[PDB]
């Protein structure tokens, strides 16, 4: 129905449910317009009997879904105000109490109850609009004016087009949150009402936390068993180093998706309008609960395999089955054809993992962007799918197949990068980020020579060493200015008083926002040895060690760039995806004053010239 | 038959204007179509009713005519004549049937333009001919608001014959009373009051009918919403009470009117202020003893503001009342330096009417200050002849 | 405020958040009272001004509080419509679909919103006779009739008060249900909407949940622990007995408790208002959710101590501090005397065991009968109990010392029927229950007698066998009679069409009824001869193996119990614990016949004789 | 100076019936309390507005009294005299300012009992003195419902003359339109709809106004409805529809008027039941050639009831139709059978006109019955009457 492309993704379906049916009344106008009898085959009467039938059973309907939104607008400005007097009340309580964080949640309650009064305005304006072209488009299909005259007795005078409180209860609290909340002034009181928590007003489905739960307890007694039986039953004349790489894949897929749980969740609590940048359907998404769910049942088999391996539960089944028992659970819990088990998050998966796949050929959404950034700092898991491959393939490096297993998310995203360019045409955005994704392929690439030419010993590797330092200096300089310029916006010019930061901050306090920027620099400067040091066979003291701890750190580093990356789309749109740089929720334009200087002397004007 | 004029303009509109019975006479006598529009959705019948004589309307009401007609900006000729006063023209349009609840684009009816302009006449006869009277403008704006916005007595009393709702809210959360209070109209709050309004309301500001009234200093729109029964120690946003805002404005009217209604006094203020601290600090003598005699508290410290002042009168009234002297500054000034200094002979007799005033000095030693080393340079010291006396 | 005795149960607190605030405005009235200057101290000015500034703040409130109350009242009015519209909308669609269980969950809907309807006209009736009777202490205490002038000039006209929609709802909802949900019957109907489910409109605190499944999972994992650990790590020499008779009082303590949520999620979904029959505190009571997570909290520490007890974790901590740890924190989360962790039901059940075990001494409620019950159902714990002192005591049955703990339960509740019996002095419901408790002293007694007996070898040992014999058959049938139809109410005479059931079912099949009876027939007879052969030293083979199987049966023959007594104390209130039967939810009297007969002829008769 | 004879009445009371003017100055005379009370709250003043002369109520309201006494169950002088109809006394009460605003203990208003009673002139008075017109009972019962209950032309009439709200609903989910429908007061509907009811409001069974109109049979109570805008085929939970219950009724002129007005036909109703269905089942000849006329569907079934009913009118009209002959009962029985075995010989020639019709018996076979063993079996063959009849 087009409600909008910012508030659509604070209503809740109980919201919808509210609505004119604009596209039921559309079909019975069709389908009376289809069925209709023609005058050549029949007379006068059978056709007019057929428009009477049609005509009663069409105002009777719109009669009941008038008396449903008036019904229902009543509801909503009886619950406004109560909510806007117990605000007031609490704000005159906390003055008196001090006179004589609370205030920041009692500000994020104003932005929410501001909210509220936007979407009951939306409610008046589109469902009048709804009525006002099902009623033209019945006046033109049955050539009868009584579409308009209809419209003139009840719609035009019903209470929910008439009542005009909401418009003075969001002034009201505009004036309220203004000169209480905060000193004179209503470029920051609007700033900060014009941002509400996106998190609609509904809990979790009551099951999905019992399942998180369920989930969270048995990892936790698995993972106690782990430590445990790591700790006594150790191997002997063996390497578990095969095991260690397949099960590190596995835990980085696990974090991640624990990780963006909790990303999930301080965008909506934020006010960080994920849905539309991501472009999710506003109507059944996922919040931070199910993300949740999924990454503890991955978990549970992920330690239950770990366990398995360690222990002896079946004799005939021998131990490097289970990591081929989860991943091929994992693989069909991912390509699974039916409708169960999260079918709608899958199967969007599934389709954006083919488009960054195959990225070139199509159009780079945010998502493409995201989930390929998201493959460049996952690299990991892909790297010991490969080895998982290779050690069950030749038995139980062919030439130079794990650099390209390294380059291969660094590419997916150059090339993306050269698609945005050739259809936007732009090159500050665009050819920069090819040069960085490249300068990764330069890093990986005399990391590899290096390694190689060390057997060598020729003289030429101590010139490969300076081009792998140099080139390693370079691409972590490069991406560390780039994400804390471009990616996350911070170090703007226009912002005086947030000191290194911009001007427009969503997260509650600031500390967060310096204490990332050191973990950003010293992430990165980790992320870019890892991947040079797993790249190289300098040394197997270190090697599987440093990438193996370090792993988990690169996607925490990934997970607090989705924080401030996504605040940066929200707050100052450093990506051309949408034609919009305004999503902050604002009601309508108000201009009482022209009202004013009118009404007293000649106005006149009204001609053209 | 068809001359263009580069303009679009048939003669007729553009002589409407400079109309004269002559060129009618002539433009009748020549058979042209009247019924031609214009390019810009204007129609002769527009110009009739701005200002043109009530003959051409009377013609042009002859032979078929769009007579509710929507021009550029959706004003019908009965708008266009109810904005413009004119109470002809208005009444022919009126007694031939055109529709009095056309509503405008900008949501705005003939009878809020009528009542805002203050043609009274034109807000009758449109009233006695059926049009809506609880309409509002698309803020909120009943026609009762936009008549009480500059007070026009015969509007107010036109349109509340018919009963228009008060209490509605207009723009900018405004009333009529509220309205009416700002514009000093007092005839117009005594006929709005007259309908038992809701008093208690507040404006965009918060400041209620009291407090406005008593700001702005309309003494007889104070005395009227007091007998209506309006709540007096409303808090204003600053904390001051409308009784302090009286007494600081200066109006010893409103302050005595303010008191005989049974007011609070000892009320807090902004940063320990009451009544008496602002009237002390003025020191207007009718409003001290209007506020003194009906027993307020001295103790919360006026001592201080009744020294640096030194008014006699000041002083005499507030020392009956029994104000204790041992408050000393914040500052840590003692005010016996200045009232030593500032040649106080005239009270130093007085001063030595009870026993701990009388002892002064020897009572109180807190900051250490001995104010004798003043004492002792002073060639002629007042409190010298009290211990040679006796 | 005294509510209601039966809506007070279904009153959500944000129900009570929007009520006049009588006690506030008593004490406000008391403080001007309290602080009055004299006329013989005080000159009359300052006397009126006093009263002057206490009745603007009086009316102030009262403006504020009328205003409250208008649009809580608009807001419910309006949900109520919707949510009519709605039910009518559903059960067309559904009539519809059928002639070209979700029935039963229809009616269950029109039951909650009957319940809606009805606490709305609580809402208009209570709030108008506050005010009413606050303004009457108004003009008492300062002698002014303003109260009075001001009640009929904004009291009597506001919406709440004259609105009478609602009683128009309650009618259509009734003519509704009987007329299209059943056939043609209006008892039925309003038998079914008499008895709203009590759960109010307010989910699981949505932590609670979570706590749960964590505990759930937690317990989970360690069952399968201990289920592995018993089945390989298994003693040797070694008598694991003493083990398991501590760790079976235990379990059923932590059965008890999970079944004891079951049960009160049955209660309140299926419409019994245990609230009210237990007397617990309307506000802030207990769902089934904090109940399992109290048992999933006591089965956590349970597996731990187990496997302590299985592995050996501390060297120098020895095997038997386990239990003894475990206990010391489960009594000591039973006498916490801080504020934390369920302060309120810690303190209510201490209260109530301190009435339980002085029993003659305390008057009898409800609770007390139905802990003592539980405890003659528990039973084993307390033997656990003794079992655990005599074992740590003696080492590591002096004289009948295990016949008088069994005999505990059934002592308390003779003394309690022998309490009410000189409380209320009816000889029916009191001595007959007294006379079913010495019944069972009877059985332990002989049992014991007959244990001791048989090692001396005379032939009074038969006789005693025929005495435990007669007796057990005795106790046993005279306990299922009276269970069977006191304490269940089945088998009445006045159900035709149920059956070998009573006239009134709140459980929606029936089928439960007669599985709980063949159920609970087998289980008095199976507790029976599991306190015989406990309390008896007959042969240690079935021995600590009869009662270990049999005591989860016992408890779950018992909260079947609680499930059918509660209903029976709902409907047929069988123990007279309260001075009401009627609890059913039912709206006030409507008499519109009586203006009828009435307004046409000479009515008349207004003289008392 | 009362003498007690157990009965607790005053002197006042029994001497009012029998009031003599010389009498009753006498007893003035004898100064004796007259707002004195009765042994059940009553007073001398309800017995003197309940049939007393004018002389008598004219000095009992003369020097200070109670007038606005309340009685045993709370109904003052006012409600007792409107209630017991009497213009005058009413009148005189109203004029010296007897409160018309009082309530009930019965929450029943004075202006209730007058329009129930039916007493116009007693409406009129309450109404020109300002007693409230939307009110309602304490089933929100207007005072509007009440008077239309019963038809009382002038009372409605008169609260209509205010402006009394008809879409308000009464007790028991009624409204003013439906209860005046109820009773059949053709005029009252009239009035009532003057003034622009919501006629599709259901009542408590869910039955509309022109359902009870029709039912009722009242023709011009329909007609109005059906001018007014009524949603002609809003279906009962009986499945039933207006025109359903308007041909079963036997009302010829509301199934014409229904049919007017354009409503559906092929409706199904109740068990595979139509308008036509109910027609040709009751046989009415008037009603099936209406509904006929309107071209319905036959198969939606009346061929086996019409053969049954066998009336040769509308088995003729039926057969002008074109419905084919081989459609069968549920039960497989062929209508041809039950055609035949009547013998029908007017039908005979009639059925020699169609090729499907003139075959006949020889085309169908469903249920596995030759018929043809059964005609060979007759003496008589059937075979002479196809061959005489052409």
């Amino acid at each position: 129905m087009k409600f909008a492309e910012h508030l659509s993704a604070h209503i809740t379906p109980e919201w919808r449910k509210q609505y004119i049916q604009y596209e039921a009344f559309k079909d019975m106008l069709y389908s009376a317009q289809d069925q209709a009898p023609s005058v050549e085959v029949t007379d006068e009467d059978t056709v007019k009997r057929y428009f009477a039938k049609f005509e009663e059973k069409f105002f009777q309907t719109c009669e009941k879904e008038l008396a449903k939104i008036n019904t229902f607008y009543s509801e909503k400005l009886a619950e406004a105000q109560r909510r806007f007097a117990t605000l007031q009340n609490e704000l005159q309580s906390s003055l008196d109490a001090q006179k004589e964080r609370n205030i920041k949640d009692l500000k994020l309650a104003f932005s929410e109850f501001y909210l509220s009064l936007i979407l009951l305005q939306n409610y008046q304006n589109l469902n009048f609009t709804g009525f006002r072209k099902i009623l033209k488009k019945h006046d033109k299909i049955l050539e009868t004016s009584r579409g308009a005259d209809w419209r003139v007795a009840h719609v035009e005078v019903a209470p929910f087009y008439t009542c005009k409180k909401i418009n003075q209860l969001i002034s009201e609290t505009e004036a309220v949150v203004t000169n209480e909340l905060e000193d004179g002034d209503r470029q920051k009181a609007m700033k900060r009402l014009r941002v509400p928590p996106l998190g609609a007003a509904q809990p979790a489905p009551a099951w999905t936390t019992f399942r998180v739960g369920l989930f969270c307890g048995i990892f936790i007694v698995l993972n106690i068993t782990l430590v445990l039986a790591a700790v006594f039953k150790l191997e002997t004349d063996r390497s578990i180093w095969p095991l260690i790489r397949i099960y590190r894949g596995g835990f980085l897929l696990i974090e991640f998706l624990f990780l963006l749980g909790i990303n999930t969740y301080g965008w909506r609590q934020a006010g960080v309008n994920h849905v539309l940048i991501f472009e999710l359907n506003p109507r059944s998404n996922l919040s931070h609960q199910h993300l949740f769910e999924i990454a503890g049942f991955l978990g549970i088999l992920w330690c239950l395999s770990l366990l398995a391996c360690f222990f002896a539960p079946i004799s005939v089944i021998p131990t490097y089955v289970y990591p081929l028992a989860l991943y091929g659970f994992m693989v069909f819990f991912l390509i699974n054809p039916t409708k169960t088990f999260y079918y709608k998050s899958r199967f969007w998966l599934l389709k954006l993992l083919f488009r960054v796949f195959t990225a070139p050929f199509h159009k780079v959404g945010f998502a493409d962007f995201w989930l390929a950034d998201q493959l460049n700092s996952l690299s990991v898991i892909l790297m010991d799918l490969e080895y998982m491959i290779c050690f069950y393939s030749l038995e139980l490096y062919t030439y130079g197949v794990r650099a390209i297993v390294q380059c291969i998310p660094a590419w997916l995203r150059f090339i993306q990068c050269l698609r945005r360019y050739r259809d936007t045409k732009r090159a500050f955005p665009h050819l920069v980020n090819a040069g960085k994704y490249s300068t990764t392929f330069f890093m990986v690439t005399f990391a590899a020579l290096y390694s190689t030419h060390k057997e060598r010993g020729h003289s030429d590797t101590m010139v490969f060493f300076y081009l792998w330092i140099v080139f390693y200096i370079i691409s972590s300089c490069y991406t560390l200015i780039w994400d804390l310029k471009m990616d996350w916006g911070l170090f703007d010019k226009n912002a005086g008083e947030n000191t290194f930061l911009r001007e427009e901050i969503v997260y509650p306090q600031k500390a967060y926002y310096y204490c990332a920027i050191i973990e950003d620099v010293i992430l990165r400067f980790a992320w870019t040895i890892q991947i040079s040091i797993t790249s190289t066979t300098l040394l197997p003291h270190s090697g599987d060690i440093i990438a193996t701890v370090f792993a988990p750190l690169e996607v925490f580093r990934r997970f607090v760039w989705n924080f401030f990356r996504l605040e940066n789309e929200h707050l100052n749109n450093c990506g051309e995806f949408r034609a919009v740089r305004d999503i902050s929720v604002a009601p309508l334009n108000a201009d009482d004053q022209t009202l004013l200087e009118q009404m007293m002397d000649q106005d006149d004007g009204v001609r053209n010239r | 038959v068809d001359e263009r004029n580069e303009c679009g303009q048939t003669p007729l509109m553009i002589a409407a204007e400079q109309g004269n019975l002559e060129i009618v006479k002539e433009l009748i006598k020549n058979g042209a179509n009247c019924n031609l529009e214009d390019l810009d959705n204007w129609t002769a019948l527009i110009s009739a009713s701005k200002e043109g004589h009530v003959h051409i309307v009377e013609e042009l009401l002859k032979c078929g005519v769009n007579l509710e007609h929507r021009d550029m900006g959706g004003w019908t000729a009965l708008m266009w004549a109810c904005y413009k006063g004119r109470t002809d023209v208005v009444e022919l349009l009126l007694s031939h049937g055109a529709n009095p609840s056309v509503t405008g684009l900008y949501s705005v009816y003939p009878i809020i333009w009528a009542a805002g302009r203050g043609h009274a006449d034109i807000v009758h006869l449109l009233l006695q001919n059926g049009a809506k009277v609880n309409c509002s403008d698309k803020y909120g704006t009943t026609p009762l608001v936009w008549a009480a916005r500059k007070g026009h007595l015969e509007c107010v009393k036109h349109l509340l014959a018919m009963g228009a709702d008060v209490d509605q809210e207009g723009a900018n959360s405004m009333t009529a009373l509220i309205v009416a209070v700002k514009g000093g109209y007092t005839q117009s709050v005594k006929e709005i009051l007259k309908r038992n309004p809701n008093v208690n309301l507040t404006d965009k500001d918060g400041n209620t009918a009291l407090m406005i009234a008593s700001k702005e200093g309309h003494t007889e729109i104070v005395q009227d919403l007091l007998d209506a029964g309006t709540y007096v120690n409303i808090p204003d946003r600053s904390g001051d009470t409308v009784l302090i805002g009286a007494v600081r404005g200066g109006h010893v009217e409103i302050v005595r009117a303010l008191l005989q209604k049974y007011a609070d006094i000892d009320i807090r203020g902004q940063d320990n202020k009451t009544a008496l601290y602002w009237a002390v600090e003025k020191g207007n003598a009718t409003m001290v003893r209007d506020i003194l005699q009906c027993n307020p508290d001295t103790e919360i410290t006026p001592l201080i503001k009744a020294t640096k002042m030194r008014n006699i009168e000041v002083v005499e009234l507030l020392l009956d009342k029994g104000a204790k002297v041992s408050a000393v500054d914040k500052k840590g000034d003692t005010p016996l330096h200045i009232a030593i200094r500032g040649r106080s002979r005239k009270l130093a007799e007085l001063l030595l009417r009870n026993p701990k005033d009388g002892r002064l000095l020897y009572r109180p030693n807190k900051a250490g200050e001995t104010p004798y080393n003043i004492d002792c340079s002073h060639q002629k010291s007042i409190l010298t002849q009290i211990f040679g006396a006796r």
